């Protein structure tokens, strides 16, 4: 009688401890598995954040390594104020990389690419028949550092060589 | 003067000094971030450990079962299209010719080495085909129809018909069907 | 350089933009143990109680399954250990792996 | 099986990695054999198979990589002598070594290094040794052979 | 879990499963007749799985308990360290955007 408290109550052990375990981990751990992968790709871009504290919180502390390199340099012992270098060269290549906002944009080189540190706006004028009153092409309005680009971008999707109605700033009116 | 020195004493002085410290305390911090990813992933070990236990013989049992439903429908008989979806559910709802007319094509698309040549392929995708007219019909109704249906019986019953592909086909039936009287 | 002398408060203040950049890496920070975390937390009590199943099994099944044999008999045992040396002198690769070492 | 690891470095080919089919049955074997308490016994069995089957691959290239071939012709004369791919093959199965080695365990186990003592110490002896080799073909002559000395340094 | 969709007829690729997709379906049916003679074949495939499938199942619920434990535990008290982390990065754009603003504000001081 104990052989059959074995079959019901084992049967019960084998075949209903491993089916209600079985959906027991079946379900559970299918929440374990796909909720596994959400912090499998969490993990992933949590080592890309990790790559973020390299790329945000040492390459902002190499600027400020150049920050206390220059309170380190502190050399007075009041003309060292040069004490930055995006003063001019990671400020114009930050600035030049306004020539490659500039560039990804182009917004000029197209052929003046000379001077757009802060090119400084765009904007969206649909521009007007001046004389009619009527509406004209769209125009994005490109103005940069020190020269103008009226550039109808219609069809011109690009932003490459978009219509440059363009002239230089110093004269511009 | 030395009010605008004073912000280059105060500001550049305290600027570089707290940023180095600062950003070196972050470096601390980021060594804890590591510390805690590291100790992450080595807890996470666990993970895959047990995920390799996905076990797809059920995966050969419903395609073991599709193989058997499918010689159901490869015996040019397969008239087990419950009337007509099944209603209201056949995967959630109207999967007869979700499950099975893309298994007529698909099953007829399923050939073995030769396993009942072209002859069977062509008919069994006119079962697709006979089953596609009334997924048609179907998704007509669910929402070309329906057109009334602003709940999941346009939605979700033609979007849990979204195995079933080309919805221009109902937006052809919106020019016949909500735009049939424009 | 010929004009750009306040560079200070726009390439700081844009290094303070890149902090603020990096306060949207903090926002990935807190994204990160958002996400992760909220993985860690969600997963954990999704199958804790799937520990207790598979506990269930691991202790009650457990030693419930070891004590089968509590007192069984003498004469039986002789039996179908006679009958694992029929399948124990099979061979293990037709046997097969928990076939074989569950027989041992 | 053997092979000549340089094909798998003429040909860059990966190298061998054995697979679930075994490595199922062979932690279940282990851990198997921790309720048998024997795994360390056939651990080292293990690191026998393994350690001679590198003493078999790295037999092959024990050819090109004892004898450096240029004594004095400039004097050095090629940086061409083949204890580079010795080494090359030598650290990639020291790689798939680390790896086939130290997948396959019930995670917490202590000898999974000293394991790798166990197969690589030989092979640190084998370096020891083609590094003797090599260490007195360049050796008794400064500019021998004296500059190609650097590779080995490469090596080591 | 992960079961219970659509798959008819996805990978058509009939498989083989003992080869009785090429036995009976594939070598004996090979023009449309069979599958009747084969869909015996079928329901003896389906018998085997019962039998195959039996024999997997044995095999399914069978790797187990002991124990991932500090995959619970470890999660636990990684999670709890791990939103005392979040503290520190919070706390670290706290102290580092305040230093931001603060010497940008006196480097707007310096504007």
């Amino acid at each position: 009688k104990f052989t059959s408290n074995l079959t019901d109550l084992s049967i019960q052990v084998q075949e209903e401890v491993k089916l209600n375990i079985n959906k027991s981990y079946n379900e559970i751990m299918t929440v374990n598995n796909d909720l596994n992968v959400a912090m499998l790709e969490l993990k992933r871009v949590r080592a890309n954040i990790n790559d973020l504290n390299e790329v945000l919180d040492q390459c902002t502390k190499i600027a400020e390594k150049r920050l206390q390199l220059q309170d380190q340099i502190d050399q007075e012992r009041m003309r060292r104020d040069r004490s930055s270098v995006l003063i001019l060269e990671k400020f114009w290549d930050t600035e030049l990389d306004q020539l490659f906002k500039n560039v990804e944009g182009a917004q000029k080189f197209i052929n003046s690419t000379k001077g757009r540190h802060i090119l400084m706006n765009s904007a969206n004028w649909m521009e007007l028949n001046t004389t009619t009153g009527k509406p004209l092409q769209m125009v994005q309005i490109f103005i940069l550092n020190d020269l103008v680009l009226i550039a109808d971008k219609s069809r011109d999707k690009q932003n490459d060589f978009i219509v440059s109605q363009c002239y230089p700033l110093k004269d511009v009116t | 003067f030395s009010e605008q020195v004073a912000t280059q004493e105060v500001i550049h002085s305290e600027n570089v000094i707290k940023l180095s410290k600062d950003l070196h305390t972050t470096l601390l911090t980021f060594d804890k971030l590591d510390d805690r990813l590291t100790n992450v992933t080595q807890v996470v070990s666990p993970l895959g450990d047990k995920l390799e236990t996905a076990i797809k013989k059920k995966q050969n049992y419903i395609q073991s079962v599709e193989l058997i439903r499918r010689y159901n429908d490869f015996y040019s008989m397969g008239k087990s299209d419950i009337v007509e979806q099944l209603r209201l559910s056949k995967n959630w709802k109207l999967n007869l010719k979700s499950v099975k007319l893309m298994k007529n094509l698909l099953i007829l698309s399923s050939k073995l080495e030769t396993s009942s040549i072209p002859k069977t392929i062509n008919t069994k995708l006119v079962i697709e085909k006979y089953s596609e007219m009334m997924e048609n019909e179907l998704l007509e109704n669910f929402n070309s129809a329906y057109r009334e249906n602003n709940f999941t019986k346009l939605n979700e019953i033609a979007i849990i018909l979204n195995n079933f592909n080309g919805g221009v086909n109902v937006i052809q039936s919106f020019i016949n069907q909500h735009d049939y009287f424009i | 350089m010929p004009a750009e002398i306040d560079i200070d408060e726009a390439d700081v203040l844009v290094l303070s933009q890149e902090l603020q950049k990096t306060s949207k890496l903090t926002f990935e920070i807190n994204k990160s143990l958002k996400k992760i975390a909220a993985t860690s937390n969600q997963s954990s009590q999704l199958f804790t109680p799937i520990l207790a199943r598979n506990n269930v099994l691991t202790t009650l099944q457990r030693n419930i399954e070891s004590t089968l044999n509590s007192v069984a008999s003498v004469k039986d045992l002789a039996n179908e250990a006679s009958k694992y040396e029929i399948i124990l002198q099979k061979g293990i690769n037709q046997v097969g792996l928990k076939q074989y070492t569950q027989v041992v | 099986k053997p092979f000549d690891p340089q094909i798998n470095i003429t040909k860059k080919m990966p190298f061998p990695y054995y697979e679930d089919q075994q490595l199922g049955a062979l932690s279940w074997i282990l851990d198997y054999f921790h309720g048998n308490s024997e795994g360390s016994i056939i651990q080292d069995i293990l690191v026998g198979e393994r350690s001679k089957l590198i003493l078999k691959c790295m037999a092959f290239l024990e050819p090109f990589a004892k004898e450096i071939s240029t004594a004095k012709n400039a004097p050095y004369e090629k940086g061409s002598s083949g204890m580079n791919s010795y080494t090359e093959a030598l650290l990639g199965f020291i790689a798939n070594e680390k790896s086939l080695v130290d997948d396959l365990y019930s995670q917490y186990t202590e000898s999974k290094p000293h394991v790798l003592s166990q197969i690589l110490s030989p092979l640190i002896s084998a370096y020891a040794k083609l590094f003797g080799a090599n260490l007195k073909i360049v050796r008794s002559n400064l500019e021998n052979f004296g500059f190609f000395s650097f590779e080995l340094v490469e090596s080591i | 879990v992960k079961h219970e969709p659509a798959l008819g007829q996805n990978d058509v690729f009939d498989l083989d499963p003992l080869s009785f997709d090429k036995w009976v379906p594939f070598l004996r049916r090979a023009l449309d007749k069979n599958q009747l003679d084969p869909v015996i074949d079928e329901l003896e495939n389906s018998i085997e799985d019962n039998f195959q499938g039996l024999e997997l199942q044995l095999l399914q619920d069978s790797q187990m308990n002991d124990k991932l434990e500090t995959s619970i535990d470890e999660i636990a008290n990684i999670q709890g360290m791990v939103q005392d982390t979040l503290s520190s990065e919070i706390s670290k754009f706290q102290i580092r955007l305040s230093e931001s603003a603060n010497e940008l504000i006196v480097k707007k001081q310096m504007y």
